[PDB]
């Protein structure tokens, strides 16, 4: 699994989308638990999200300081951002992600933890 | 690694391609674009007996788009027969799909799947589905939309193809991912699409999640 | 690429190139495989590819090339065979027959290319379906003769007979005309004695060869249809029931043979045939016990291990025992010497019902239902199965699955969460177990109770405490409600809940408490008879449900509100009266602390709470008490409401606060919830808010349009506009809810409807499409349905506002605005049934769009739309005919009769709308019957096209003969004539009419269909 040298800073149930820029539509990537893992050797924090039942990785990237969470016009319980290097699906790729939660509270809680994780990755 | 050919058959519109695409990419395609002939798709699952690969042959259900028809079944090692619980006719032709299928594949594991069980107005109700009992098919209600039982057809086939009844899906290990820098030469391309992504609404905004 | 070369028929076909394309396709991958795919598809659908098939079969090195060559032939034989000259017909037969013999005589080819032999055999049978017996009388005799000269040939002939039986008896109903299937069935029946004898000889002179299995496989097919004498008056039952059970590779097919045997057509007044039916069962059970496993064996574990074919075999055994015993067990219940056989068979089923596999369990449970219903109605039988039923109770109780009421559930990690989805298959499994358990309790209520109380004892002291065991036990206890006496039930229930209350206080953690709470709530909800007679326990129950409404775990509070509703719809009387030893009717104590007890519920839980309160209040039938109980219940909603509308009508831009819009919606949703349970009785509360509510609708409307105009179409996706549209949809739903349940319909017409139509119709018609709510159509459907007969002009106004502009949204594809699409045809249906006069007030141009709108609904494959579309068409034809000989009806027929006839013909025949076949046929039959009963009083044809004296019958058959000839150019004129003749003669008999239509659907898929088929 590669998650025993790692602390879980934050867990929340969430659904993750990628923007298909040629079709102009959001497409689901996975539904499951989104985890903030902080490696105990490097103190680097990644997002790691697995689908329910298949446990397949649908998100695997460092929470980079540069990233910015931006709202999506249709939703108050979602964030959008551009990720430069995700490895959930083979070799690293760029993606525009959207992640949506069950609640406006969880979305805002994610946002604060997300930027707490950015502070950590700076240091 | 070892791989098995899987044929997926059933009437047009029953959700075969939706089901495959949900397993390939995680997405839920809402439009109906009838497939023409067959489209072949690798799909790998991680088990406690190593990785198992299915070469999924996703066939066409519409007769005009049928392509090579039973030609697609040759040397299939397993199969999924798909019908739609909101459409009685697609359950009525399940014995026709099974007929063509087993004339070419005499002794393979086969799942019967009644899809779309998430729709409230269900027409083929769970008492009427009995065709699998005498043909030794495994049967599952599924919903590619709600993902209800959506992994069980593959987990059942994996158990019978490997010959281990205790086979379970397991968490694939997650490599430590990199730290890549952004570049301003390709950014104004991505930041138009970042902008368009913010102004394109997310589907299904009344869902629980 | 080089691979495209095979599609150029200018040259000789390169066989090596084909085989590589084929190899690329099957064994390759990626885009080469995908390129190869489309090349072989084009190759295969080329109309002259069949001419190459002789060449490929000779010189190809590739089995699957040859398979594909046969597929091309296959499609030639099944569709255009009869136009070939006979030079090519007999030639194709000759090289198909020769290829089969050639492959059978080479033993390594017979061993290795089973797929390709099987496909050749199927291709031969497609030749038989068109030539035999009339142009091949010799086939069955020669086949029989050829069998004795070679064993590979003998075995292959069993495969050909097996497939031929299948195509003629098992799959002919859909794919042949009635007359051709009747012709091929008679032909096999006359030649079967020659066939059965060859099959009988093979089985006696041979043990467990692959020739034996192939013969048994063909026998399984013959058993679907052959006369009983071939099974009972030969020795074949003894062979099947003893010899072919010992060998494990004939055992599976024999067991399927004997299952079909346990279903033949058999005389019931013949004790020798009865003796044979007993004996083959006794022989089979004998062979299983000594060769496979004994009665004591743990089939649960055998099935779990999944060695070899053990799973398939246990399934086939379960199917054998339940088929045989459901029909023949009474042959075993009288004779004392067959009692051991009877119970050993059922003992095997008891062991089968322990297998942990749901579909197998459903198979045995259906048999157990069949058995225990019989024991409950049939005299003097239940004592035979006393021990069987006693173990059957244990099995069912220990494998109860979760009922729909129970919302908490264990997940993969092993914590208790609220359930995400409704599991419809397990809901059905629960009811099936309930029905069997209910019967088993009646057969011995003392045993059932003893099992259950002693299981509960071992949950309290912990010696087998588990989530699984407390659940299954609780669910079984709930499912047997009503099976006990009122006295036994009272002792039983008091015990069970006092003990369950014990467990809940004892165990630690919110997971254990959530489990025991869901069990308590399931039990109490299932025993209202007990709750009604014991107000002490009812009120502790209700108060305990109020405690569960304060739990952190959201699954537990949801179930408390649903259990409260479930108890209250059966016990409402005991809340509305004042009980002895109390201050008040309990309802007013409930309404009193309604804010405190609902404090930690989320909004839709509280709305359920108010709906339960509404159920109670409606039991009170004095108008004064109920009107004020209602007023007291709605005090929090009305309080909040009054402060919101005083603010909004003073300053119309205070509403934009998104927390105000959620306040407004939950207020209206509380009214919807309460009106759902009170119906007509809701009317006083509705009036208190109605005019202000319609003003807030118009106010919210302006803001929606203002924001679309300011921000664009995307504004309909924002949270702010979605929230304000929620307010409109909840307002419509409240009004739709009241009107559907209303008693006083003049108050509806005099008070409700005119303010409603003014508030919603113009706003719908004048919004842009993405801003119109389909809920408006839904609301109008209820208005027309209930009061339409009292408001003709309002129905006109409804038509004009919504009809054309919504038709414009849904009439360019089948996909966009899917819920508008459905509510629109619902609305046209009810207008056309209850207020057809409104369509008469449409201008001719709008009546044409109406007719266009109907035929549009035919072509959908969204079955909500087409059944209403076909229904409207049938109802419109009914409406026109009641008018009689008047100008509007005669004009309708001249303008639309043939549009309706051809549009339903098109969807009958295009192979894309087969789910509406029955209503299509009914509509078409009604249309044809009008002409043949002379119910159209003017000529349908325009004048100077046919002589003036000619009838509509005569012109109708010309019109249809011409319309069919151009749409189906490959039909002969005689085919079309005979079809229309039969079609018009049968136009009062729906079932025969439909058979003629299906016969036609067969013939249009082929060339040269026999016209005399339509005299069947
Ligand atoms: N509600 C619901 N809709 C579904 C479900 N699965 C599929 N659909 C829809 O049904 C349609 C099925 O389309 P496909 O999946 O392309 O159908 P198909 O079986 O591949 O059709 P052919 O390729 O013609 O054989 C799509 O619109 C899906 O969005 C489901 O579980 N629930
Ligand atoms: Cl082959
Ligand atoms: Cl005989
Ligand atoms: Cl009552
Ligand atoms: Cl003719
Ligand atoms: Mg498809
Ligand atoms: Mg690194």
């Amino acid at each position: 699994t590669m998650e025993e040298d790692e602390e879980v800073l934050y867990k929340v149930r969430a659904k993750l989308f990628r923007f298909d820029a040629d079709a102009k539509e959001w497409k689901e990537r996975g539904t499951g638990d989104c985890k903030f893992l902080k490696n105990k050797k490097t103190n680097k924090v990644r997002i790691l999200m697995r689908r329910d039942k298949t446990l397949k990785i649908c998100a695997n990237h460092i929470i980079a300081p540069e990233y910015t969470l931006k709202p999506n016009v249709g939703s108050d319980r979602s964030w959008v951002y551009a990720c430069t290097a995700d490895i959930a699906e083979g070799e690293a790729e760029a993606f525009t992600f959207a992640i949506r939660f069950g609640s406006k509270e969880n979305a805002d809680k994610f946002k604060e933890e997300f930027e707490k994780a950015q502070e950590i990755n700076k240091k | 690694q070892v791989q098995f050919k899987l044929v997926l058959v059933g009437d047009g519109g029953t959700g075969k391609t939706t089901f495959v695409k949900r397993h390939l990419t995680g997405e839920f395609e809402k439009k109906y674009v009838a497939t023409l002939g067959v489209e072949v798709h690798p799909l790998v699952f991680h088990t406690n007996r190593g990785p198992i690969k299915f070469n999924v042959w996703d066939t066409a259900g519409q007769e005009k788009f049928g392509g090579l028809r039973d030609g697609y079944y040759i040397q299939a090692q397993c199969a999924i027969i798909m019908f739609d619980v909101t459409s009685r006719v697609t359950y009525k032709n399940v014995p026709n799909w099974h007929r063509d299928l087993v004339r070419v594949c005499e002794n393979i594991p086969i799942v019967l799947c009644g899809n779309k069980v998430d729709i409230k107005d269900r027409k083929v109700k769970a008492k009427s589905i009995v065709f699998h009992r005498k043909k030794n098919l495994q049967y599952y209600d599924i919903s590619a939309k709600s993902n209800y039982n959506f992994e069980k057809p593959f987990l059942w086939l994996a158990r019978k193809l490997i010959g281990d009844p205790n086979l379970e899906f397991v968490a694939m290990p997650a490599a430590a991912p990199p730290e890549v820098v952004m570049d301003p030469a390709l950014a104004a391309q991505y930041e138009h699409d970042l902008e368009v992504a913010q102004t394109t609404a997310l589907p299904d905004e009344d869902d629980d999640l | 690429g080089a691979m495209e070369g095979i599609l150029d028929f200018s040259n000789d076909l390169d066989i090596a190139l084909l085989d590589q394309v084929v190899s690329t396709f099957y064994q390759g991958s990626g885009v080469q495989q995908k390129q190869a795919q489309e090349i072989l598809t084009k190759f295969q659908d080329n109309p002259d590819a069949w001419q190459k098939a002789d060449q490929i079969l000779q010189f190809s090195t590739n089995p699957q090339s040859k398979f594909i060559a046969l597929s091309i032939l296959d499609k030639l034989i099944t569709r255009k065979w009869k136009l070939l000259p006979n030079d090519h017909r007999i030639g194709i037969r000759n090289f198909v027959v020769g290829m089969i013999i050639s492959m059978c005589q080479d033993d390594e080819v017979f061993k290795t290319q089973k797929n390709l032999i099987n496909k050749s055999d199927l291709t031969l049978v497609q030749i038989l379906k068109q030539e035999w017996p009339q142009n091949w009388p010799e086939f069955i005799p020669e086949l029989i003769g050829s069998s004795s000269s070679s064993v590979n040939v003998c075995e292959n002939n069993m495969i050909v007979l097996k497939l031929l039986s299948e195509e003629v008896f098992d799959f002919s109903a859909e794919q042949m005309t009635q007359a051709k299937a009747l012709h091929l069935k008679n032909s096999m029946s006359k030649e079967f004695e020659q066939i059965f004898k060859l099959c009988f000889q093979v089985l006696e002179q041979g043990s467990s060869s692959s020739l034996i299995v192939a013969t048994l496989e063909s026998l399984l097919r013959y058993l679907h249809w052959i006369p009983y004498r071939y099974i009972y008056e030969t020795n074949i039952l003894e062979l099947l029931s003893t010899k072919f059970m010992t060998s494990p590779d004939t055992r599976a097919i024999t067991l399927k043979c004997l299952t079909e045997v346990s279903n033949l057509k058999i005389p019931q007044d013949n004790d020798l045939i009865k003796r044979q039916t007993v004996l083959f069962f006794q022989n089979t059970l004998q062979q299983i016990a000594t060769s496979v496993m004994p009665v004591t064996a743990d089939l649960k574990a055998t099935y779990a291990n999944a060695n070899g074919n053990d799973q398939s075999f246990l399934q086939d055994l379960a199917m054998f025992l339940t088929t045989y015993l459901a029909r023949n067990r009474a042959l075993l219940e009288s004779d004392e010497s067959l009692r051991e056989l009877l119970l050993n068979a059922h003992q095997y089923l008891i062991q089968l019902s322990k297998i942990e596999e749901r579909e197998l369990f459903k198979t045995t449970l259906d048999y157990w239902h069949n058995l225990v219903a019989d024991l409950f109605y049939e005299p003097l039988k239940k004592h035979i199965y006393e021990e069987i039923c006693s173990q059957l109770r244990l099995v069912i109780i220990e494998n109860m699955v979760r009922p729909e009421e129970v919302l908490v559930v264990e997940n993969d990690e092993g914590e208790i969460v609220r359930e995400f989805v409704k599991e419809s298959d397990t809901i059905q499994l629960y009811k099936s177990e309930r029905e069997v358990l209910v019967y088993l309790t009646h057969l011995n209520v003392i045993d059932t109770e003893e099992i259950m109380i002693s299981k509960l004892a071992r949950q309290i002291d912990g010696s087998e405490w588990s989530w699984h065991n407390i659940n299954t036990l609780s669910w079984a206890i709930g499912s047997i409600s009503g099976t006990m006496s009122e006295d036994t039930e009272k002792r039983f229930v008091v015990t069970v809940i006092k003990d369950l209350l014990g467990l809940c206080e004892q165990k630690r953690g919110k997971d254990n408490k959530a489990v025991v709470a869901s069990d308590i709530m399931y039990v109490v909800g299932q025993y209202p008879r007990f709750l009604k007679a014991h107000w002490n326990f009812l009120r502790t129950v209700i108060l305990k449900l109020f405690e569960f409404m304060h739990e952190t775990h959201e699954g537990v509070q949801d179930m408390a509100c649903d259990t409260f509703i479930k108890i209250v719809q059966k016990c409402k009387y005991h809340f509305v009266i004042q009980q002895p030893r109390e201050s008040e009717p309990f309802i007013q104590t409930i309404i009193r602390d309604i804010q405190k007890t609902t404090a930690d519920l989320q909004p839709q839980q509280v709305h359920t709470f108010y709906k339960a309160c509404g159920i109670i209040i409606s039991e009170e039938r004095s108008v004064a008490e109920r009107n004020r109980l209602l007023s007291d219940l709605m005090q929090l909603p009305n309080m909040a409401w009054d402060t919101i509308v005083e603010q909004s009508t003073a300053n119309p831009t205070l509403l934009l606060d998104s927390e105000t819009v959620k306040i407004i919606a939950n207020i209206i949703k509380t009214n919807v919830a309460v009106c759902t349970s009170m119906g007509a009785d809701f009317y006083p509360q509705l009036g208190h808010i109605y005019y202000n509510m319609l003003q807030l609708y118009r106010a919210v409307s302006s803001m929606i349009s203002a924001q679309v105009a300011a921000e664009g179409l995307i504004a309909t996706k924002t949270p702010k506009v979605r929230g304000l549209r929620t307010i409109k949809k909840e307002i419509l739903k409240l009004v739709e809810t009241y009107i559907s349940k209303a008693r006083n319909l003049d108050d509806v017409v005099k008070v409700l409807v005119e303010p409603l139509l003014n508030a919603v119709l113009e706003d719908y018609m004048n919004n842009v499409p993405d801003a119109r709510d389909a809920e408006v159509l839904n609301c109008m459907t209820t208005v027309v349905e209930k009061v339409g007969h009292m408001i003709p002009q309002g129905v006109i106004l409804i038509l004009q506002s919504v009809f054309e502009c919504t038709l414009d949204m849904i009439n360019k594809d089948f996909t966009e605005y899917p819920e508008h699409r459905v509510e629109f045809y619902k609305l046209l249906k009810v207008i056309n049934e209850k207020s057809f006069a409104a369509f008469l007030e449409l201008p001719p141009a709008a009546f044409k769009l109406f007719v266009d709108a109907i035929c549009w609904a035919f072509k959908h494959n969204n079955r909500d739309v087409e059944v209403n579309g076909l229904q409207i068409a049938l109802d419109l034809v009914k409406n026109i005919e009641r008018m009689g000989n008047v100008p509007f009806a005669n004009e309708f027929h001249k303008n639309y009769f043939f549009i309706f006839v051809s549009e339903t013909f098109f969807v009958l025949t295009d192979s894309d709308h087969k789910s509406g076949f029955s209503k299509q046929a009914l509509l078409l039959m009604k249309l044809i019957s009008l002409v043949y009963d002379n119910k159209i009083s003017v000529p349908l044809y325009q004048e100077a096209e046919v002589p003036q004296g000619t009838s509509n019958q005569v012109y109708l058959s010309q019109y249809l003969a011409n319309m069919l000839s151009n749409a189906f150019p490959h039909l002969t004129s005689e085919q079309i004539a005979s079809f229309l003749s039969a079609l018009t003669k049968q136009c009062k008999d729906l079932v025969v009419f439909k058979g003629t239509l299906r016969d036609f659907l067969v013939q249009i898929k082929e060339v040269g269909g026999d016209p005399t088929d339509y005299l069947f």
